[PDB]
């Protein structure tokens, strides 16, 4: 719904430490992992990073 | 850092203009790279290297649909990520 609470402007998304912040540095949640921003990451078979709170994989 | 002047011939690397086009010889090494006035980087390099180099100018092999071997090793069929 349309729901009442404490939110930040839409250029902040939230981040765990209750800053919210904006989508740069806001991590990635791959498999539940808590990707820091950066973060290149792969098997042989796999490939795999967190961009930008998105996790890009591929194979 | 030191800016040297040109012509410039050490350690077997002959940096050279050819042409009014400047070059870069590595012949020892097996190479001759070069620029033109444009900006327009090229690479000849000696089939020494055939099937062993990789790199973002691929794999000096006959095939030319393979040569995206990543630095770890994987055919990539993204132009970009490679
Ligand atoms: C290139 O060398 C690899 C071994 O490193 C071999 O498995 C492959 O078949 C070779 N391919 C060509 C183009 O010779
Ligand atoms: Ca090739």
């Amino acid at each position: 719904a349309c729901l009442e609470g404490c939110f930040c402007p839409p250029g902040l998304y939230m981040d765990e430490r209750g800053d919210c912040v904006p989508k740069a540095q806001c991590p990635c949640y791959y498999d539940g992992e808590i990707f820091q921003p950066e973060d290149i990451f792969s098997d042989h078979h796999t490939m795999c990073y967190c961009e930008d709170g998105f996790m890009h994989c591929t194979m | 850092d030191q800016r040297v002047s040109m012509p410039y011939a050490s350690k077997g690397l002959y940096l050279e203009t050819e042409a009014g086009y400047y070059k870069l010889s590595g012949e020892a090494y097996g190479f001759v790279a070069r620029i033109d006035g444009s900006g327009n980087f090229q690479v000849l390099l000696s089939d020494r290297y055939f099937n062993k180099t990789c790199g973002l100018c691929g794999n000096f092999n006959i095939f030319a649909e393979d040569d995206f071997m990543t630095q770890e090793g994987t055919l990539t069929s993204d132009p970009y990520d490679f």
